[PDB]
């Protein structure tokens, strides 16, 4: 992406999440899979829905009809009316297609970075306590039990 | 003892286009463009619309006796019609400014048929009796539901005037015709006094209109023809009539109240009780999505028109499965 | 025993909106959105607006002595008016292309007036006095300033015509009015004619507007009316008259060059010698921030009216200060 | 945000310095303050003025007439005027709306990377002769004073 | 032993601006606004324009002495006219509502010239030549060719009635003019009687013309005015003409078929064979880029004009050789 | 500017580069030959060309005649027309003027990412085979020739 993690650092696309796509987590060894923080995924109810809502309900219009009707001695005004219409069609079509082209790159990237930090979170503690594997995989030498994936997700870990 | 972390990849085979690449398979896409017209006519802005049938305007305000349909009508936000009219105007003639009033009859709070000048003894010194074969309602002949035929009486056509004061507080739809006779003899057969003037006055500006004695072409029975004119009377004024011949007054006036201009919809689709916020000459629309592609011409507070294929917006991440 | 890196946190509490997260504190933010205006009427770019009074654009150029105020001035960017205005149509009626002249009396460069056809030394054998209680000036009933009234002379109305020849090197606007009395006795005893004609001549322009009589309504004092009309003449053009009577002749005609056509504001705000680039029907506005919100109707080269609640742009970052 | 920095790993800001926008705190012997910055500030501010101002100084205009005043006869053209006014009003409202909120995402993520520059400007030369933790503050084995704690500003140091 | 990664850095000088950084030095760029027109002007969507040159739209339709050049070209997409040549209204007079007719003739599909009413032997008991006017070509002074002048013949001038059926399935425009003499004894010198009786009437269109007569400004030895008028005949609709005099009757007519509009172009630029997607007075345009720098007026599929300067994008990198 | 690399970390780019915008040289034995990673180069341009032609082609119109021709009575709706033309001119000026600056800044910060990914892509693979000196340069304690660069040039390595 714009910062290159989704198909840039992590070249995958796993079956996790389902809603809430950003919330931290680390992995440790409890088993497999990832989870949200329930806040960074309210940033999904903000980030996304109010990106949408802003692009949706911010648009308000007035009461009108482009319909006019003109006789035979009015081909000057008809040209003018239907010129105004053509204008605004063009203007909106371009601007809409643009936003749908622009913001979607941005939001296909928006996922790229906030899910990336999950990696930078563990590196900030685990560093070399876990050997590197290119899949987005760490491999820590020491042995923890099924109660470690609810530990550094919080932020606290023992021996960095 | 591994750490492998990633991102979603659900069932959706859905796609999206972006600036830096196209065909991006997504996880959960949302459309930003309403493509959906219910192919049905609706009520708009809380209030129902009008009815006409085959009839188009002229078959209402003038009351052409071909659509018995229209007897009692309350209030409309906008007007429906049909792009099929075979009967809308009885006696051939030109309708002065027939689009301008079509702009003023669109959004109206109230309308009433009332005998401006009562058919009973409003016109002595004048013979009614006037009907035409151009508009006969099954069998024996007729003329309009909203106007008269002030034909010349016995063996005269005397000088006269008749007024209408600014009665019903708010506005009233004041129209009036001008009779253009076929033969020089058919002129004298009815309206007597020849080359005689016709004028109709309101507070200011008296429109000067002249009868052209016309032996003009044939289309739809008795082709002397007649000229229809109109206006709108406010409060704080009056209307006056005068004739030495060649004049049609109305028999029905129309009390109204309006300020905002809508428009006309020419649609054949059947009519329903829906309360939709956007109405197009295609169908009704869900006015949520900010841009619409249903039809260019839009009546009602509507999304903005676009020539786009779609506007599929992204809510989620990139979908790269293979479990 | 460490070295850190960190960012700024301020004494400022300012909420902004983003496409991602709305309403959060920031160290710096610029208001972009314009919700503020002057509240007083100003002069647009070097030149002033027309300080009118209580008359009208109609009252200004029809020349009712009830605004004998307006005569001297030369140039203005836009005219002023109130909703209050009493005096415009002195003797009741309509003004020709009213609101079109409002689009050609807006953009004003230079004014110089000349008594085209004087009361004294222009029309002999025709009475040059004209008085109506509809057109009064504090006890007296004297007519307009820039138009003069003709009736008959000594029981008669001799033949006449006036052929002016413009040479002022720049364009000239001309003003007149036609007569419509109610009573036949009022018409006959005044202009002493039965079928009188009016000829108005130009290389392109000409209308044979005829008087016509009936029972026109009351706007206090006058049941009758006088209707005003106009046309334009560039250097080397000729306005010719040929009348029989029933006519308020062109008297004082306004000379003006001009090119473009600006606007005319009507409000209440007091005139101040404030140099402002743009004006609303409530006050004056900036040109710095590209978009504003006070009124949709504006004059000049302006920040554009928007419906926005908050366009507060951020120039800083998030806030968690104290200690 | 999009980087574990602003809002993220660096948590809160400082009621500190008057001048600059970024910077560094220390404790070694003497000072315990915040040395502003110019290269990151005088270029991030430099760009912002170029930015903001370009949204302000670009869209021009000539003398335009907005008002017309139509009449009860020429009503068809009243809706033509009306239809035009809030044609542009719609666009101007919706655009200047969307560009702001979309450009508030730049200015915020502008700092979010700009600060991350400085946290990664400490790692990129001196490596691990300092303990690497999450907060954005690293300790130093050989303790360096006001002369060479000032030599952090430009990045002049002895060895890895 | 090392391994370093870096980017491209060519010999570009070609710069671009960005939001946060202006005058940034760039490698690879693309100009998205189009500033350059080919100086010439050719055909539009394949369909060739209407060449005239020194001639105008007045005499091309009316039949001006100079406008002999144009006889048999098939159609056009827009009209080629010069701004200066002054050759417009030959014998002085106001051409009708004509700027409208410029518009409806600006895009016309089927166009074949035919003779409406032959000037010779098609009118019983009536008049021929009458040619006199200051309208000349090649030494001698000639009357129009598409119009026919009917003066007086020997003793009388009879009143008449005549029309032209629309049996075509394409629409027909008819021009007719009316002469307004300066000299008051000029009418009886040709047309006889004291008054008008010039009447035109279609199955809708209705106007009664009058020669309002007075002395007029003198041009090339012809003072007065001729007012040329026009109407487009929809099928079935037949225009009727009644004259006691002064009607200059139709001689040639045009059968068209047109719904959509176009325009004229006022530049002196040369004619040369090619295609184009759009058009400016300055030159011809190509719809390629999203915007175009040149001229605010265009015809066809233009990019949307902009008054801006710089509109080029960056494909390359922010570049330094470091050499 | 943003991601550290272009015109920040790597001081200047190379005029020796021919086969692409990004990639590797080689401070190796044997000889010299300016190389580029054809994939990321042929990838960026695809985005670029989509970006370029997406700006262009998404714009469309329909036959618009803009000449109007009004006479001396039509002076009101003559400059009503002005409100139409000028509106549309000012609209397209502004809209396009911001479209460039914005997506031109996006261009480079997308490049600054494309070089950066490549940096951390190399800094991922070899792990601690090499030391880090700021230029994209990777000084190693390992001895290397061709086939070893060629391994790094296509995402492959013997051991990290």
């Amino acid at each position: 992406g714009l910062f290159g993690a989704i198909a840039g650092f992590i070249e995958g696309g796993w079956t996790g999440m389902v809603d809430g796509w950003y919330g931290y987590h680390h992995q440790n060894e409890q088993g497999s899979g990832y989870a949200a923080d329930q806040k960074s995924t309210q940033n999904a109810i903000n980030g996304i829905t109010n990106k949408v809502n802003s692009v949706i309900e911010k648009m308000n219009t007035q009461f009108t009809a482009v319909g006019k009707e003109f006789n035979k001695l009015e081909r000057r005004m008809e040209n003018l009316n239907k010129k105004v219409d053509d204008g605004f069609i063009d203007i909106w079509t371009y601007n809409a297609e643009l936003l749908v082209l622009l913001e979607n790159e941005r939001t296909l990237d928006f996922h790229d970075s906030n899910v990336k930090n999950l990696y930078e979170k563990v590196k900030s503690q685990l560093k070399n306590n876990a050997k590197e594997i290119g899949n987005g995989c760490f491999e820590f030498y020491h042995k923890c039990n099924d109660e470690c994936m609810e530990s550094v997700k919080n932020g606290t870990y023992d021996y960095p | 003892d591994t750490i492998c972390i990633g991102y979603h990849a659900n069932n959706s085979t859905d796609t999206v286009d972006t600036v830096l690449e196209k065909n991006v398979t997504v996880t959960h896409s949302v459309n930003l463009l309403e493509d959906s017209h219910n192919g049905k006519l609706c009520l708009l802005k809380g209030i129902a619309p009008l009815q006409l049938g085959n009839c188009s305007v002229a078959g209402w305000i003038l009351g052409n006796p071909e659509c018995e349909l229209l007897i009692s009508k309350e209030s409309w936000s906008y007007i429906v019609e049909k792009p099929n009219p075979e009967n809308g105007t009885c006696y051939p003639g030109h309708f002065a400014d027939y689009e301008e009033l079509r702009e003023q009859l669109s959004s109206v709070s109230s309308f009433e048929r009332f005998e401006m000048f009562p058919k009973e003894s409003s016109w002595p010194n004048h013979t009614v009796t006037g009907v035409s074969a151009s508009c006969s309602h099954n069998g024996k002949s007729s003329f309009y539901k909203n106007l008269l035929w002030l034909t010349g009486k016995n063996g005269l056509y005397p000088n006269l005037s008749k007024s209408y004061a600014n009665n019903k507080e708010k506005e009233v739809l004041v129209l009036w015709g001008v009779h253009h006779p076929p033969n020089i003899g058919d002129q004298r057969a009815l309206y007597h006094t020849e080359n005689a003037y016709v004028s109709v006055v309101s507070s200011h500006y008296s429109r000067k209109f002249t009868p052209e004695i016309a032996k003009r072409p044939k289309v739809r029975d008795q082709e002397g023809r007649i000229n229809y004119y109109w206006t709108l009377l406010e409060p704080g004024d009056t209307i006056i009539f005068e004739a030495n011949g060649n004049l049609i007054a109305p028999r029905y006036a129309f009390a109204l109240s309006r300020g905002f201009g809508s428009g006309i919809i020419n649609s054949n689709a059947p009519m329903d009780e829906c309360d939709a916020k956007c109405q197009t000459p295609q169908g009704a629309i869900n006015s949520s999505l900010p841009f619409q592609n249903v039809h260019p011409v839009t009546i009602g507070e509507c999304p903005k028109y676009v020539r786009s294929a779609k506007l599929r917006m992204v809510t989620g991440l990139r979908n790269i499965p293979s479990i």
